[PDB]
């Protein structure tokens, strides 16, 4: 069945008074109370660029250079790859090429 | 061998910036999701740089930045294996999370 | 940007299309204040299935109790606009 | 580099010169070139200016020595001065032989990390150094428990004899 | 929600709830609009079909029965409506839902910020004041002196009068705070 | 076909067979159970909607709840034999059981070490 | 615009 | 594959398990055999740091398409041709282990034809 | 940006989306023919398969009887 | 492992075959690909696993955001019943979903080729166990199958949605990372996989059956899938089975282990521990 | 404000909600819901999407761009 | 506050006049109102409600205590903080526990049995071993230099 009057009176009123305090919700246009654009390549890119990447960048490799390279074993790299006919920059000797291939099928 | 190790720690810098941006109250001033997501791009391309080296010359590397404690015999240090996993891993995750971040700007507006 | 508003008259609106395109329902004798036993002539699965017709428009669901207690196309705007805080 | 090649050892490095196949610019060299004037030049700046402040205000710092004090092994018990005296050297050396394990540790990781592919060969000899160092710290230090001391050290190391003596009679 | 349940579901309401849950339960299964129409159309007819009994006995084990075959017959995991209950979207903004006590306690510079509002709740709660002992009387008066007695309130009854307990329902925080 | 009810899935209010056999005694009996909650339900509300209150509202309900889980217990509380066996197997069962556990793996682990058969190939820190 | 009040709590302290 | 079902479902007897590969001598049924070389030597393939898996009979190919990628690092797609050579090689190296288990299979079979005649 | 919201009709589509799709589309689309025209390795692989049992006696080794 | 990896990937494409939330379906569709990546890592393939990890992250990504454009769209509406007509009414979503789901399908030469069809292959042509083959080639036919679930109930069909049609896709914010994620995508598989130093040297010489079998597998899926989308398209209802009960029930380990594990642990601490 | 369309416009002819009220008035049934669910198979709604059609969405235009690539391969080659 | 003795839990009740007091305590029937079998476990008079979670409560009711899906006054029962909508749910399923757990039961089962079948049958390839050079890679599996390895030789075939 539908609504008794009374059911139906009590939320009509509410409902009416839910509009008032819902409108009343609102803010006046002066709420709240507060108390070198350039184009984004030339400029925006380019201080954010120079000051949160360029000088972590300097601070960086201020401490890597100074701090962790005069550590002995802090930065370990593996040997690079030595292949036949490559000549080594720091000793200076070209090791022999492979042997003759007898394969040449594909 | 400086350019691979500043590279990798100056994502992690790059990385820790928009923490403590987010905790030195200037936030209500700038615009905080897109400052963090040209962080993330800009960690991303840093992130490229040792992508290119491993490609070329395939470094494998192990990196000690700061010793913690020593107990004993045992040398807790803070150390980093930049792997072919490791940097890998570290360039798609940073492609993916610029994504992410954009999307997460465009998605949980009025939040 | 997304999500517009919902008005009281939007919301009036809507359910009287709905309530027009009901067949059972003509709509030369459809007025926002017809009774679905009284002067439209329904009956409780008419009503259950206009409330269900409302779930399926606005994209959420009424409990039953009171879809139960609806019974006239206003009751139905007063409930969507108080369920969706539509005070104008 | 405060860091010396006897006690940290590191093989010479063999790199390879450049032998490019294609035409076209490599962006790793134009990136190190240009990361070097724009990075390695200011922070080299600054260090120069950095140790010549240093040089400016130039302090020395030494390294403490102490003499060998007498071992606990010629202490009369009861006696806690020289017991005393015995059981802090031997804590000391216990924090020196601590160190010495972290650095044969340290080296080893090092040549596995230089070898990569090829550790299982190339790191026999600091494999050995570390096994042997490793059953000598065993031999000397290991399952003392938490109140280790020079007391317990001696006893252990007259069991592990009174034992080799015991198994070298036959 | 915004009505109390009686004591008991009576038949014709028992029925009801499971013409419009086998509907529900119908659409999940067929998802297509022109496939649920037609089933649906078949469902509406087999309880018009069983509309008709008067014995009443027969009617409960007819519903007994139906209910039997719903639950046999259910979707593992129907539609639901996001806001409803079991929905992805329920209860997602009552992290949001802050109660209006909280300007109590807000300090004097953010009340600053907001001067007109703030003049419009003093308004509130003075309103608020003067209808809580009207409310009062009149729920002492309404309440009988013995017998039944359910969730269901009073409206104001009179001229400049309020309904009773009408606070936490006006000024319930919105479904969409943000 | 037939939904059997369990105590983690419990039987529907919907199929039980009590909802379709009513009396009028579960009648008025539901009647009064609505009668107290709305009993209830009034005076929460009464004290929810009071404007002159500045504090919490108090559960009776919860603070007995909580002092039956606390306080009652041991009042309550009279050694049977069905729990005397309950609390000496919960209080010592489990002790026994990961003392003969520990004790035989340390057993063994002393008579490998005894006899040198256990390597330790570099534990050093213990 | 209609923009409405958000209630928040006392965050200045 | 066939000879799962063969091995599964006919006998064993004749079909070889993948483990005892060779279970016969390798100069039965060959007069002469000749030992298999190796190009790429041990020094070799240490300098070029190949992982212990892929020191197979192909290092050598290996070898030149990793030298290739090296030297052409930029423009990536031009190895197209060593790694063929690689792959090609690879591709014998499995067809010669195809030999090799159907060699031991077809002994198996004549095992079981010298049986059936004593 | 914004755009007018339809009641049950279809919705108006600006040029941008539909140019775009059909881009990343038409791209996805040009790089599957492009790499099946070049290297069509997806099929059959490029090393043909062997039927071992065309492999003779002789070259496998085995005794004759 | 082996065993593990393939055991999980066929629950989850099972648990994935008949959900209705989309991002349900492509959090199984996560699930059954960590347990290739599993089943990668149970043979002695590691380098594969971690490039079906980059290759599916892609995927996902992608995946996830379009479903996310779809829901926000469709106003927090997340399940397949209430679509549709997505093809003609988002097109750009719809084109980055098809690029995704034929990506994680594994159509040729995109993203999903080097590493998804490089671990078909080395599972067809390795020694393993024959049930964990089986039951992996029938969890990729099965992840053929729910993008093709995906594919109809979403993009396809007629509307299903609420009339009031609020889509607005015509934000950058949104196509931009899609977009970076479409490139990933179709060539970021391809440029890794050809900048990647040659470890584990896969085998090449298979049969056309052992080679082509991960193609041929996803388009039977989608064929069988096309199918029984059609003959849900047709006006019969058909009685439930405990086959499907128990695909659309996650197996009954969420109810059967989350009921009977938290009460048997709250009620031994309750009434033994503290009490007793 | 937001204007509504003609409900009238609403029909049910060529359609397969038709289908479903012949097949409903062959078992002398009606269904009063019809024009409700009938806007998803009209206007723009109206077309029969097909799998082929969506999957090969821009492969007229990505063989174009396939062509013109393999004839500018053609002419530098 | 204002919580006294009588007010309180107290003892296991003996006497119906004791029941009816323990009833109008907990603001329960008297015939609703049952307490625990006096078993000396320490439960008193406190009652024993059924054993159905809070997810079984109707949803779109304004429960005073929304997240507990409980009113106020109305009695608590024992396993509250076992039967929180965070915790264990005791809801009806649309298929029966036993049914489920058959169900899940014989499907692990099966997976295991197969698994075993597909362990005890492998499949693999008509191949031979992998062939591997200089003594099957000795010195750099890490063999002993000084000694000499047993040789593996292989053959062309
Ligand atoms: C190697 C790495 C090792 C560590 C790995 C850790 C992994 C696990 C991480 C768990 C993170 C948990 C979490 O989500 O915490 C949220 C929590 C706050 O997040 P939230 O939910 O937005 O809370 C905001 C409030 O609800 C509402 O406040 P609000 O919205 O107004 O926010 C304003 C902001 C404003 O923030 C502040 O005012 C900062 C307070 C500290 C200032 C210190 C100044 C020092 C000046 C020296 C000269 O407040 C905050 O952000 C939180 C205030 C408390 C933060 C305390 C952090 C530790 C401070 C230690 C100080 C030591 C001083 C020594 C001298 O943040 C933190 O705990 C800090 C960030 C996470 C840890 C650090 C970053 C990672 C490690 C880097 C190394
Ligand atoms: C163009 C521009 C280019 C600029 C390039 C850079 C130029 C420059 O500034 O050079 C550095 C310049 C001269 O460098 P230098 O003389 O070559 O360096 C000698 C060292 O500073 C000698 O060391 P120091 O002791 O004199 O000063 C450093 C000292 C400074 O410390 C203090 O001042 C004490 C704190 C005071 C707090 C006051 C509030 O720091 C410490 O003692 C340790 C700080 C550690 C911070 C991070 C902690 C991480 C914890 C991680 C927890 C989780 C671990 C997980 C492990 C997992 C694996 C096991 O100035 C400094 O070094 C002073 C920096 C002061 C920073 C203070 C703020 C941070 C604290
Ligand atoms: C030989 C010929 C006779 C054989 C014979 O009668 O055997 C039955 C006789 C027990 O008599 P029953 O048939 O239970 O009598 C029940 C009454 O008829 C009917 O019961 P009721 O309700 O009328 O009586 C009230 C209550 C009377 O009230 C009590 O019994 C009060 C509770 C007494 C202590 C209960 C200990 C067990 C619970 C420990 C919980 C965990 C603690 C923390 C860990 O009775 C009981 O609770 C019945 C059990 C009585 C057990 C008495 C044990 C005495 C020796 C205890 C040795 C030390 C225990 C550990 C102490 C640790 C201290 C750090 O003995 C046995 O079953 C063998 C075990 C004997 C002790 C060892
Ligand atoms: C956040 C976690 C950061 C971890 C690294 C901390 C680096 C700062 C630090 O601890 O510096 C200590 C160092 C002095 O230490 P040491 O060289 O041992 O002393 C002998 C000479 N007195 O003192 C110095 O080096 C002083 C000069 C510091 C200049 C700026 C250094 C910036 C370093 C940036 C990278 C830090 C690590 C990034 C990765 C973090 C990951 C969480
Ligand atoms: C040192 C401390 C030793 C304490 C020994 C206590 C022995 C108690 C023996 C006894 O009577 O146990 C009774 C118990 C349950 O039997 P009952 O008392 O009838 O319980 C009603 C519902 N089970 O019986 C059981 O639980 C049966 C156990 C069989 C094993
Ligand atoms: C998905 C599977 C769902 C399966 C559900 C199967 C339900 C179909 C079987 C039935 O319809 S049995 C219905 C039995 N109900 C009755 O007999 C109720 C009859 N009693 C009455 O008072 C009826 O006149 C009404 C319809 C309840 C009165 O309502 P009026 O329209 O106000």
């Amino acid at each position: 069945s539908g609504y008794t009057p009374d059911e139906k009176l009590r939320l009509q009123q509410l409902r009416e008074l839910r509009r008032r305090w819902l409108k009343d919700q609102e803010l006046s246009p002066r709420e709240p109370v507060l108390p070198k654009n350039m184009v984004f390549k030339a400029y925006r890119s380019s201080l954010f660029a120079v000051s949160h990447v360029l000088i972590p960048m300097w601070f960086v490799h201020y401490y890597v250079k100074y701090h962790m390279a005069t550590k002995p074993y802090t930065i370990v790299s593996s040997k690079p790859r030595i292949f036949p006919g490559d000549t080594i920059l720091e000793t200076g000797e070209v090791i022999p090429p492979m042997r003759d291939f007898p394969d040449q099928h594909h | 061998m400086n350019i691979f190790t500043t590279s990798i720690l100056l994502i992690f810098i790059l990385l820790l910036s928009p923490i403590l941006i987010s905790m030195s109250n200037l936030i209500k001033h700038i615009n905080f999701p897109l400052y963090t997501t040209t962080s993330i791009k800009f960690s991303f391309i840093i992130s490229l740089l040792p992508l290119l080296m491993f490609f070329h010359n395939n470094m494998e590397y192990m990196i000690t930045t700061w010793h913690w404690v020593t107990m004993n015999s045992m040398e807790l240090k803070m150390s980093f294996k930049t792997d072919f996993f490791s940097i890998l891993f570290t360039s798609v995750a940073l492609f993916v999370t610029w994504s992410i971040m954009q999307f997460s700007s465009w998605y949980m507006h009025s939040d | 940007s997304d999500a517009p508003p919902l008005t009281l008259d939007g919301i009036k609106d809507r359910v009287l299309y709905v309530l027009k395109l009901y067949d059972k329902i003509d709509p030369e004798k459809l007025s926002v204040n017809s009774h679905f036993m009284k002067d439209l002539g329904l009956d409780s699965l008419d009503q259950v299935e206009i409330i269900m017709a409302m779930e399926d428009e606005f994209g959420f669901e009424i409990p039953d109790i009171d879809a139960e207690k609806l019974m006239c196309p206003q009751e139905i705007v007063d409930y969507i606009a108080d369920k969706k805080d539509v005070y104008e | 580099d405060s860091w010396d090649k006897d006690v940290y050892p590191e093989p010479p490095s063999r790199t390879p010169a450049p032998s490019p196949q294609t035409s076209l610019p490599n962006p790793i060299t134009y990136l190190t070139k240009a990361y070097d004037l724009v990075v390695d030049w200011p922070v080299t700046l600054v260090r120069e200016f950095i140790e010549r402040q240093h040089a400016k205000n130039r302090t020395y710092y030494y390294h403490r020595q102490y003499r060998r004090v007498p071992d606990i092994t010629e202490c009369k018990e009861g006696d806690v001065l020289c017991i005393y005296e015995a059981e802090m050297q031997w804590r000391r050396d216990f924090k020196v032989d601590q160190e010495i394990m972290n650095i044969i540790q340290e080296r080893l990781k090092a040549c596995q990390q230089r070898e990569g592919e090829n550790y299982q060969q190339n790191c026999a000899k600091e494999l050995e150094q570390f096994t042997k160092v490793t059953k000598a710290y065993q031999d000397r230090y290991l399952d003392l428990g938490a109140y280790y001391s020079a007391r317990k050290c001696l006893a252990k190391q007259k069991q592990r004899m009174l034992e080799e003596r015991k198994a070298a009679r036959q | 929600a915004f009505c109390a349940p009686p004591a008991y579901l009576t038949h014709q309401q028992k029925v009801l709830r499971l013409y419009k849950r086998a509907l529900r339960h119908l659409e999940s299964w067929c998802i297509h609009r022109d496939k649920y129409r037609y089933f649906a159309c078949l469902m509406r007819a087999r309880f018009e079909e069983h509309k008709n009994e008067k014995d009443m006995m027969r009617a409960t084990q007819l519903l007994r029965e139906a209910e039997e075959e719903f639950w046999q017959n259910q979707h593992p995991q129907p539609y639901i409506f996001p806001d409803s209950p079991g929905g992805t979207s329920f209860e997602r903004y009552e992290c949001y839902k802050v109660p209006e006590w909280c300007l109590d306690y807000w300090h004097p510079s953010e009340k600053a910020m907001y001067p007109d509002y703030f003049s419009k709740r003093e308004q509130w709660k003075k309103l608020r004041m003067e209808s809580w002992d009207r409310e009062v009387k009149q729920l002492q008066e309404e309440t009988s002196p013995d017998g039944i007695m359910t969730e269901a309130l009073p409206p104001a009854r009179r001229e400049g009068d309020l309904p009773p307990l009408w606070w936490h329902i006006v000024t319930r925080p919105r479904e969409r705070p943000t | 076909s037939k939904y059997k009810p369990a105590p983690l899935a419990t039987l529907p209010s919907t199929l039980d067979p009590a909802e379709y056999d009513v009396s009028p005694e579960t009648r008025r009996a539901q009647v009064e159970r609505l009668s107290i909650r709305a009993r209830l339900k009034r005076e929460y509300l009464l004290q929810y909607n009071d404007p002159k209150r500045v504090s919490h509202i108090e559960d009776p309900a919860l603070i007995r709840w909580t002092y039956a889980r606390s306080a009652n217990i041991y009042p309550n509380f009279r050694p049977t034999p069905k729990n005397s066996l309950l609390g000496a197997v919960a209080g010592f069962g489990p002790l026994i059981f990961w003392y003969y556990v520990f004790k035989t793996d340390r057993d063994r682990k002393e008579r490998l070490i005894q006899e040198g058969k256990l390597d330790r190939k570099f534990n050093i820190s213990y | 615009g209609k923009r409405l009040f958000v209630v928040k709590p006392s965050l200045y302290y | 594959g066939a000879h799962l079902t063969r091995r599964y479902l006919w006998d064993a007897s004749v079909e070889p398990d993948p483990e005892k590969i060779p279970s016969f001598p390798p100069d039965l049924g060959f007069p002469e055999r000749k030992e298999r070389v190796m190009v790429a030597t041990q020094q070799e393939m240490m300098d070029a740091q190949l992982t212990l898996q892929q020191r197979d009979y192909c290092a050598h190919y290996l070898i030149r398409l990793l030298k290739c990628k090296r030297d052409s690092f930029p423009n990536f797609l031009a190895c197209k041709h060593e790694q063929h050579d690689w792959d090609y090689c690879e591709h014998l190296d499995y067809v010669k282990r195809m030999k090799e288990f159907e060699r031991e299979r077809r002994l198996l079979q004549r095992k079981k034809r010298r049986a059936l005649k004593e | 940006v914004h755009i007018q919201p339809r009641y049950r009709e279809f919705p108006q589509l600006t040029r941008s989306q539909v140019i775009q799709g059909e881009f990343l589309s038409s791209l996805m689309w040009f790089w599957i023919l492009w790499r099946f025209w070049h290297d069509s390795d997806a099929v059959l692989g490029h090393f043909s398969y062997p039927d071992p049992s065309q492999w003779t006696d002789e070259e496998l080794g085995i005794p004759p009887d | 492992m082996l065993c593990l990896g393939a055991l999980t990937t066929l629950f989850t494409a099972i648990c994935a075959l008949t959900q209705n939330d989309i991002k349900k379906i492509i959090a199984f569709s996560t699930s059954s690909q960590l347990g290739l990546m599993m089943v990668t890592l149970g043979m002695n393939q590691p380098h594969l696993a971690f490039l079906h990890i980059c290759t599916h992250a892609f995927f996902k990504a992608m995946l996830f955001m379009c479903s996310g454009s779809i829901i926000h769209s469709l106003a927090d509406e997340q399940d397949i019943r209430k679509m549709g007509n997505i093809t003609k009414i988002m097109p750009f979503t719809s084109s980055c979903l098809v690029i995704g789901s034929l990506a994680l399908t594994g159509m040729p030469f995109l993203t999903g080729f080097y590493s998804k069809d490089l671990i078909i292959e080395a599972i067809n042509t390795c020694n393993t166990n024959a049930w964990a083959l089986l039951i992996t080639l029938i969890a990729t036919s099965m992840t053929a199958m729910y993008s093709m679930r995906i594919i109809y109930f979403v993009t396809m069909t007629k509307p299903r949605f609420p009339p009031l049609i609020s889509i607005n896709e015509n934000d950058p914010d949104l196509m931009n990372p899609i977009k970076r994620l479409a490139f990933g995508s179709i060539f970021a598989g391809f440029v890794i996989s050809y900048n990647i130093p040659p470890t584990s040297i896969p085998v090449l010489t298979m049969p056309w059956f052992l080679k082509t079998t991960a193609l041929i597998i996803s388009v039977l899926g989608f064929l069988i899938a096309l199918e029984l989308n059609n003959l849900t398209m047709k006006l019969s209802m058909n009685k439930a089975n405990p086959y499907s009960s128990f695909s659309t029930l996650l197996g009954f380990f969420p109810s059967i282990i989350h009921r009977i594990t938290p009460m048997k642990s709250l009620n031994l601490s309750l009434k033994t521990s503290l009490t007793l | 404000k937001m204007e509504l369309p003609d409900y009238r416009q609403w029909k049910i002819e060529g359609t397969p909600l038709e289908t479903v009220q012949k097949k409903l008035a062959a078992r002398g049934l009606r269904d009063p819901w019809a024009r409700n669910e009938a806007w998803r198979y009209m206007g723009g709604f109206a077309g029969n999407i097909t799998f082929p059609s969506v999957i090969l969405k821009g492969f007229k235009w990505g063989f174009a761009a396939f062509v013109v690539a393999l004839g500018a391969e053609y002419f530098l080659d | 506050f204002h919580m006294t003795k009588d007010m309180l839990p107290g003892s296991y009740p003996r006497t119906p006049e004791e029941r009816a007091a323990a009833a109008k305590k907990y603001n329960m029937r008297v015939e609703d109102y049952e307490p625990y079998p006096d078993d000396g476990m320490g439960y008193g008079d406190y009652p024993m409600l059924p054993n159905r979670s809070q997810h079984e409560r109707d949803p779109w009711y304004q429960w005073d205590h929304s997240e507990l899906r409980m009113n106020w006054g109305e009695p608590i029962h024992w396993d509250l903080d076992m039967y929180i909508r965070n915790r264990v749910d005791t809801s009806p399923t649309p298929v029966s526990w036993d049914v489920m757990c058959k169900h899940l039961f014989g499907f692990v089962a099966f997976m295991v049995f197969m698994f075993w079948v597909g362990h005890v049958f492998p499949s693999y390839q008509p191949v031979g071993p992998k062939q591997y050079p200089y003594n099957n890679l000795y010195l750099e599996r890490g063999g002993d230099p000084t000694k000499e390895p047993e040789p593996v030789v292989h053959y062309d075939i």
